[PDB]
């Protein structure tokens, strides 16, 4: 069924599975026309697929070219990802292919389940955890791919760097989801604390700084006070 | 006009002839039912005073044979048999008659209620549904799932509706997977109209029949199917103007009939709403709109 936080070491399991976030499918800017009327503008979008246990991130970059001349295009964002969902997986060898597919919005189901309906033994399951993927678009890196991108293309991550090297799948996904709700909850002061100190940086094939141990505890105690002092602001505490 | 003769009543019974109930009490006289209405599909059926557990009855075209009531000590229920002898039959009927010991199918000359609620209704096509090849009739009850319900445990004793299912590789063509999910249209028309059921007279029949069983033995797996094959042609966006018209006096007449206290366990509060207000043929459905908004407005 749903997934939350009484199963949450299911995630890390030797079980494939696969996170889906459509939340970056479907991006636009809200403008005012000449006349005075409102119109949007598309920019790309992309796919947030990952592996929690591997930290392996499919990353579809949605190019503003397939919603050209079509409507309802919030409605068809769910579709097309399942789609290309369902695309990727039958890419994939038999043995690589997900036993679950977890979603983080209840509205990508049935455009899921429809798509992968040759594939009954893969369950589609929502999740009761609230993932703050929406924020992939603050790692510079995986904007900068998706910005830039001139068709559409898919482009391989791991989200972990090498933290797996060094601890549990289990903390590299707490690690990143904290690193995560920081850039979402207050994007300027999380990337002022990733970059602060200039003599830490980004190896040229990662996506995070190169923090030793000490300092990534250092790191995620600056994040978790920002969400504090964040959660502070906003309601007067 | 035919009869269907019953041996006895050993047991007091609420006795039920198409859309009209009356009651026998334990050894009362009674030999039967008389002046029914040949040329539609009736249904007699059972309810126990001792035991309403199990209501069950029986589908019968009086055209294909005679038929008769005969209570099963051993097995506990009202059955129905055929008589081959036709003159011992008529003889029976007569005496029974002449001792004006039978009740009368008590049709109104204006009412169309019946014909209205079996239009498409077709023993043959009953016969399908309910495997029994040994009789021309066919039984029902409360409690006999269907073989769609059984998939989700006797497929002797199943009713053998169509499988309609919404998510599934025959209601959607690979490619197709918005499109055929969001507008049934595909699965209406050629999987099941030209499929399927080959006209809409037949998947009328099936959805009439489902309903019917439905509302006179609780059948949950019957109301499924019902409400199924009404959401199947609402949420397709193209659908024969005939079928429309036609699906809007089917389901008004299903309406009127409904009893009012049943209408909590018989209607799908989504269904229904999808069906009037949101689907593609929302508008499409006049007579059963208003008679739904009049009757059941706690239901929208
Ligand atoms: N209770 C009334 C209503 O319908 C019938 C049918 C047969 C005998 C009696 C009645």
């Amino acid at each position: 069924g749903a997934m939350n936080s009484s199963n949450y070491a299911e995630l890390f399991n030797n079980d494939i599975k696969l996170f889906v976030d459509d939340t970056n499918v479907y991006r636009v800017t809200v403008h005012k026309t000449f006349e005075g009327n409102v119109a949007t503008k598309a920019i790309n979008g992309c796919i947030f697929t990952l592996n929690p246990k591997t930290g392996h991130l499919f990353l579809k970059i949605i190019h503003t070219s397939v919603w050209a001349g079509q409507k309802r295009l919030s409605q068809l964002a769910k579709w097309k990802t399942a789609e290309e969902v369902s695309a990727l997986v039958r890419s994939l060898p038999k043995e690589e292919q997900p036993k679950q597919i977890i979603v983080t919005r209840k509205a990508m189901l049935d455009p899921l389940e429809v798509h992968m309906l040759d594939f009954p033994n893969i369950a589609i399951r929502p999740t009761e955890l609230r993932l703050p993927f929406s924020a992939a678009m603050s790692i510079d890196k995986l904007s900068d791919v998706v910005m830039k991108a001139t068709e559409p293309q898919m482009v391989l991550f791991n989200i972990y760097d090498d933290w797996l090297d060094r601890i549990s799948s289990y903390t590299a996904f707490s690690r990143l989801t904290l690193l995560l709700r920081a850039l979402k909850t207050n994007e300027e002061s999380a990337k002022m604390i990733l970059l602060s100190d200039p003599t830490i940086t980004i190896k040229s094939y990662h996506l995070w700084p190169s923090f030793t141990d000490e300092q990534w505890i250092t790191i995620e105690s600056q994040m978790r006070d920002l969400i504090l002092t964040e959660y502070g602001r906003k309601y007067n505490v | 006009m035919n009869t269907v003769p019953f041996t006895s009543a050993p047991i007091e019974v609420t006795i039920g002839i198409d859309q009209y109930s009356f009651n026998v009490k334990e050894n009362q006289p009674f030999h039967g039912i008389k002046d029914i209405p040949i040329g539609h599909v009736h249904v007699i059926h059972f309810q126990h005073a001792d035991n309403s557990s199990m209501r069950y009855g029986y589908w019968f075209d009086c055209r294909m044979g005679n038929f008769y009531i005969q209570y099963d000590p051993k097995d506990g229920l009202y059955k129905m048999m055929e008589e081959r002898d036709g003159a011992k039959f008529e003889n029976i009927v007569h005496n029974f008659k002449e001792r004006q010991m039978m009740v009368s199918y008590p049709k109104i000359d204006e009412d169309d209620t019946w014909y209205n609620l079996t239009e498409f209704v077709q023993m043959d096509k009953i016969r399908k549904i309910v495997r029994k090849d040994e009789n021309q009739f066919s039984y029902v009850d409360s409690s006999m799932t269907t073989v769609q319900e059984n998939e989700l445990s006797d497929p002797a004793h199943s009713l053998n509706y169509t499988v309609i299912n919404f998510k599934s590789r025959e209601a959607i063509r690979p490619g197709h997977e918005m499109e055929d999910f969001l507008d049934k249209s595909y699965y209406l028309n050629t999987v099941m109209l030209q499929g399927i059921f080959k006209n809409s007279s037949n998947y009328f029949g099936e959805l009439q029949f489902a309903f019917l069983n439905a509302m006179f033995f609780g059948n949950y797996g019957s109301s499924l199917q019902w409400h199924a094959m009404i959401e199947l042609i609402c949420s397709s966006a193209t659908v024969p103007k005939h079928m429309l018209d036609k699906l809007d006096e089917i389901l008004y007449y299903q309406i009127k009939t409904l009893p009012e206290q049943y209408s909590d366990i018989l209607l799908n509060e989504r269904v229904w709403n999808i069906c009037l207000y949101s689907s593609f043929q929302k508008n499409s459905l006049h007579n059963t709109e208003k008679i739904m908004e009049n009757k059941y407005p706690e239901l929208l």
